[PDB]
C-alpha cells in the first residue's frame, strides 16, 4: 500500500463499510435467535407428546406379549409386511437445504383384516401411531440443529 | 503523478469544467474499455439538453436514461453486502439486480475503439439497446414473483441476442431490434 | 425405518412394519449401528437413550459429508413407565447450541 | 474529495452553528433537492420553535420523523439479506414509511411549501405508523392531528 | 475533533490532570443526564480523601462506595449475555443484578438540575440513598435463595421508596430514611 | 519496494510505450519467467498483429484470455472469505482455469516456443470453459479452433 | 527504524547484495530463534553451489532441500485456512501436512546458540535430519491410506527421537541415525 491521500480516503471508506457490515450481521444474528427460541418450544412439545405415545404403546405391547403369548405375536410380526414408505424430500431454510421426512403409511395393505389375536392388533395400532409421532420429532429436531449451526456461523 | 487525484492541477481543473470523465486503472487492468469510472464521474449539462433529446431522439429517452442510472445506483448499493456475505446469500430479487447490472456493464458501457463496427454508435442504436435491456429487466422482475427460480432465467438464448447487439451494423440494426423485442416476449411467456 | 432397542420390545417395532433390531449392550449397539450406516436405503435410525445417548457422534467418522440418515435417540422401557426429564434434554440441546445455559 | 476532515470543512464547523449536507445517492436516485436529514443539524433550532411562533407541535414531530427514518434506513438494508417475509409487521411498516418519506417529503421539486403544508405532510406520513408507537409525541397533539390520509399530495406528487 | 482522544491536546491534558470526566452523547440520546461514561472515567483523589469521608460523612461510606462500584461493574459484565439472548430469559440471580443495575442507573446516577431540591445533593443524603439501595439488594438476594417469584420482588412497594428518595428535601430526609429502613424490612418479612 | 507509484517507474510508464512487470508471487511458486500479465501492456500491439501478419484470431484470443484470467483472480478473493467448498459450479471452472493458466502458459522454462505453439496452447486452455462464455471471440474462429484438449500437447 | 523495511538504507542495500536474510519480530517474541523469516528471505547463490553439494555431502541433497521447501510452502498455504475455518475442517492429509510442518519448524529450523551441542551443526548432521523427517512423512502418508487416525500417529514414540536428534553430538550422531532409520520403519510397520 503506497502512502497517498487517495489511499487514505479509500482505507477510511473500507473501515466504514466494515463497521456497517458488523452491525448488519448483528441484526441477522438477532433474527436467527428469535426463530430459534420458538423452534425449541415446538420441539419440546413434540418430544413430550412422543413420551405419552411411548407410554401407551409400551403398555399395549407388554400386555399383549403375556396374555396372548410371544409365539403368536411373532407370527403376526412375520405376517405384517415391512414398509419403506418414507420419502426424504428436502426443505429450504435460511439459504440451506435440509431433509424433511414424509411418511406414506398406507391403509389396508397389512394382513389380519380382523383381530383374530385378542390384543396384538391394538399393539400394532399403537406402534404405528408411535412411528407417526417419531417422524414429527425428527422433523423438528433437524431444523433446530440447522438453525443452531447457522447461528454459530454468523457469530 | 501515480494516479493521485489530489494533485493541485487535478483539483484546479475540477472547479471550472462542466463535465468530468474519471478513468480507473483497475478497469484497464482487466481490459475493460473505455474504463470510465461511473462512480466518480459527473456531468452538469444533462438537464439543459433534454429539449433537444426529446425532439431529436425519442419522447421517453430521458426517462430511460434515468432508469438506467437508478439501476446502476441500486447495483452499486448492493455490492457492499456481496463483499460481506458472498453473492449467494442475496435473495433472488437482488440477484436479478446484480445480474442486470453486470449485463449493462458488459454490454452497454463497454465499447471497442478498434473493432470494425463497434467503434461508432449513433444515439438511436444506444436507445434501442437501453430499451431492450429495460424490457428484459421488467420481464425478469415479473417472472420472479410468479415463482421462477433465477437460475432458469439467465440461461435463455435471448441473452446472446442482447449481448451481441453491439456488433450489428447501423444499417442492419432496426431489423435486429424488432426481432429481439419479439423474441423477449416469446421467451418469457414459456417459463411459468 | 430402522430402530435398535432392548430385545424385549423389538417385536413391537416389527409389529408396525418397522425394521426393529434388538441390542443387549453398548458394543453390540455401536457395531450394529455401524452396520446400518454402511448400507443404504433407510432414512431414519432410532437408538435407545439408555444405550447410546449420542447416536451420531459415534459414527460421525463415516458421514463427514452426507446427512441423509437421521440418527435420533428415544426413550426406552426404563423411562416410559416413570418419565424422564425431556426439559433437561432440551436444556442440553440449548447447552450445545448457544453455549450459555440460560432459560426460565 | 468528500473529506469532512479537510481544513475548509473543519474550520467552518468551528465557527458556524450546524450544517446541511447534500447526499449523492439521493441525487442519483432522482430526488431533488438531495438534502439528507441524518447528518444535517441546526444548533439554534430549539430557540426558534415552540408556542408563540410557528406551531406548537414542531419539535416533537421533527424528532419523531428523525427516529422513524433512522429505523427505516437500516430495516431497508436488513431486507436485502433476510427477505421481506421474515420481518414482522412493524418492520414492514417502517420500510414503507421510509419509502414514502423519500418519495414525498424530501422530493418536493420546485414547489414552494409553507410551514403549515410541510407540517400537514409530516403528520400525514406519521399516520402510516400505528398510534402508540409515536413515543416522542404527547397524547395531546396525537389526539389533535393524527389520522389524516396522504391523498392531498398522493394525488399529485 | 471527532471523539478520538488520540489528538495531541488530549494526551497532553491526560498526563497531568488528576480527574477525567468523560462525557458521552449516547446517554444524552436516551436523555440520561448527567451523561458521564462511568466505564472510561477515573479519579486519583479517592485514596487521599477517605480520612475525611469516614470522619465527616459516615464510617461505612468508603466500603459502601466500593460495594456500589462492584454492583455497577457486575452489570457491565453481563452485556454479551443480553445482546445475544433476550433479557427476560435470564436466571433469577442474573435478572436480579440487571434490575439493581437499572435501579442504580435511574435512581442514583441520574440528577435533575432544574428541580427545586434535586439540583443539590449532600453527602448524608447520598449515603442514605446508597444504604437504602444496598438494604434492598441484600434482602432481595436473600429472598432469592429463600425461593420466591422474581416478578413479585420487582413489584413490591419499596421500589417507590427507592425512586422517590431523590425529591425529598434536605432537612426532612432523615425521617424518610428511617421510614424506608423499617419499611424494606417490614415488606420483605411480609413476603412468603 | 515493488512500488509502481514510485516516481521513476511512474515517469517511465508515462514516457515509454508499455512495460513488462514481473511478479514476486509467481517467483516464489517457482514459475519462470514470472511475468504478471495484468499490469503488463504493449501499446503497439495492434499494428503488428492480425490477418496477414501473424494470424486472424490473435487479438480476440488475447482479449478472452485477459478477461478469463481476471475473473479467476477475482474468484480467488471470494474463496478466501466463503471457502472453496461453497462455490458454484461455474466459478470452479474459472478457478481451475486460472491455476492451469499459471502452471502451463506462463511457466515455460528455457524452451523457445513459436507463435503457433503459443496460440495452440492458448486455445487448449480456452477449451476448458463453456463455448457460450467466449463473448469476445467471433463464432467463425470458435467453430475452427475450439475443442482441443491440453493433454494432446503435454502427453 | 521501527522495523520499516522501506527506509532508504535497506533499499539501497538490497540492490547490491546477493543474499537477503530477513528477520521477524514475531518469531523473536515466541523465542523461535534464529528467527529468520523463511518466506521473505532469498539467496542468489543456490544454483552455483549444487556441483559442490553433489560431490561433498550427497548426490540427492538438492532434491531433499527442494522437497523440504515445498512442504514449507504447502504448510504456509494451509495456515491461512486453519486460522479462520478451524483445524478440524481439514482432511487427514492436510492435518498430516500441518503436523509435519510443525515438526520441521521446531526440530530442524530452530537452533539454540547457547547450548553446548546445538550451537554448531555440520552439513551431514543436517542431511540426516532431513532424511529422518522426509522418511517419517513418507511413512505417515502411506499409513494414512490404511485408515489409521491422525491422532494415533501423533502418539507414536518415534516423534521424540526426531525431537531430540539435534542435541546429539557430532561423533555420536551416526549411531543415532541408524537406530532412527530402523525405528521409523518398525513403528509404522507395527502400526495397524
Amino acid at each position: 500500500v503506497s502512502p497517498t491521500r487517495m489511499n487514505l480516503l479509500q482505507r477510511r471508506g473500507q473501515l466504514r463499510l466494515a463497521q456497517k457490515g458488523v452491525d448488519l450481521l448483528k441484526k441477522k444474528r438477532d433474527a436467527l435467535v428469535a426463530e430459534f427460541f420458538g423452534l425449541v418450544r415446538e420441539a419440546m412439545e413434540a418430544r413430550k407428546a412422543l413420551d405419552q405415545a411411548a407410554k401407551e404403546a409400551y403398555a399395549a405391547l407388554l400386555l399383549a406379549q403375556a396374555f396372548d403369548g410371544p409365539e403368536v405375536v411373532a407370527g403376526a410380526a412375520l405376517g405384517v409386511p415391512p414398509l419403506e414408505g418414507v420419502e426424504a424430500e428436502v426443505e429450504n431454510v435460511w439459504g440451506s437445504k435440509v431433509p424433511r421426512l414424509k411418511a406414506t403409511f398406507p391403509d389396508g395393505a397389512l394382513l389380519s383384516p380382523v383381530g383374530t389375536p385378542a390384543y396384538t392388533l391394538e399393539a400394532s395400532r399403537a406402534f404405528r401411531r408411535y412411528a407417526e409421532a417419531l417422524i414429527r420429532v425428527a422433523n423438528t429436531e433437524t431444523r433446530l440443529k440447522k438453525i443452531g449451526e447457522e447461528i454459530k456461523k454468523t457469530t | 503523478p501515480g494516479g493521485d487525484m489530489s494533485e493541485p492541477v487535478t483539483q484546479s481543473t475540477l472547479r471550472i469544467v462542466g463535465a468530468f470523465w474519471r478513468l480507473d486503472a483497475s478497469l484497464a487492468f482487466r481490459r475493460h474499455f473505455p474504463a470510465i469510472n461511473w462512480n466518480g464521474s459527473y456531468s452538469l449539462f444533462t438537464s439543459a439538453l433534454d429539449p433537444w433529446y426529446r425532439e431529436n431522439v425519442a419522447e421517453d429517452y430521458p426517462e430511460l436514461r434515468d432508469a438506467i442510472s437508478e439501476l446502476l445506483q441500486r447495483e452499486a448499493g448492493l455490492q457492499e453486502i456481496v463483499q460481506l456475505v458472498g453473492p449467494d446469500a442475496l435473495q433472488d430479487a437482488e440477484r436479478l439486480v446484480i445480474e442486470v447490472g453486470r449485463i449493462i456493464r458488459e454490454d452497454f458501457l463497454q465499447q471497442n475503439a478498434y473493432h470494425e463496427v463497434d467503434a461508432y454508435c449513433s444515439m438511436k442504436k444506444a436507445y434501442g439497446i437501453m430499451k431492450m435491456i429495460l424490457a428484459f429487466y421488467k420481464e425478469a422482475e415479473a417472472a420472479i414473483k410468479r415463482g421462477v427460480s433465477i437460475d432458469e432465467i439467465l440461461q435463455l438464448p435471448v441473452l446472446e441476442r442482447i449481448g451481441r447487439a453491439r456488433y450489428v451494423s447501423e444499417e442492419e440494426f432496426p431489423a435486429y431490434f424488432e426481432e429481439a423485442m419479439k423474441e423477449i416476449q416469446g421467451a418469457f411467456k414459456a417459463l411459468a | 425405518m430402522a430402530v435398535i432397542a432392548d430385545p424385549e420390545t423389538a417385536q413391537g417395532f416389527r409389529l408396525a412394519g418397522l425394521e426393529g433390531y434388538g441390542a443387549s449392550s453398548a458394543e453390540e449397539a455401536q457395531s450394529l449401528l455401524e452396520t446400518l450406516v454402511e448400507r443404504g436405503g433407510y432414512a431414519l435410525v432410532a437408538v435407545d437413550e439408555a444405550l447410546l445417548p449420542d447416536p451420531e457422534r459415534a459414527v460421525e467418522r463415516l458421514m463427514r459429508g452426507r446427512d441423509l440418515p437421521v440418527l435420533l435417540p428415544i426413550a426406552g422401557l426404563k423411562e416410559a413407565f416413570q418419565g424422564h426429564d425431556v426439559e433437561g434434554y432440551m436444556r442440553e440441546l440449548v447447552r450445545k447450541t448457544i453455549g450459555f445455559d440460560i432459560k426460565l | 474529495d468528500d473529506d469532512r476532515t479537510h481544513p475548509i470543512p473543519d474550520l467552518t464547523g468551528y465557527i458556524t452553528e450546524g450544517q446541511i449536507q447534500l447526499s449523492r445517492e439521493l441525487h442519483r436516485k432522482g430526488i431533488y433537492p438531495p438534502i439528507d436529514p441524518l447528518p444535517s443539524l441546526s444548533r439554534l433550532m430549539n430557540n426558534g420553535v415552540g408556542k408563540g411562533k410557528t406551531r406548537e407541535d414542531h419539535k416533537q414531530v421533527s424528532d419523531q420523523l428523525y427516529s422513524a427514518y433512522a429505523n427505516g434506513v437500516d430495516i431497508r438494508k436488513l431486507v436485502a439479506i433476510i427477505g421481506e417475509d421474515a420481518l414482522t409487521e412493524n418492520d414492514r411498516r417502517y420500510l414503507q414509511f421510509a419509502d414514502a418519506f423519500e418519495r414525498f417529503f424530501i422530493n418536493q421539486g420546485q414547489q414552494n411549501r409553507s410551514i403549515e403544508e410541510s407540517l400537514q405532510i409530516a403528520w400525514a406520513l406519521l399516520s402510516m405508523l400505528p398510534q402508540g408507537e409515536l413515543k416522542r409525541i404527547s397524547k395531546d397533539h396525537i389526539g389533535k392531528y393524527y389520522g389524516q390520509k396522504l391523498e392531498e399530495i398522493w394525488g399529485a406528487p
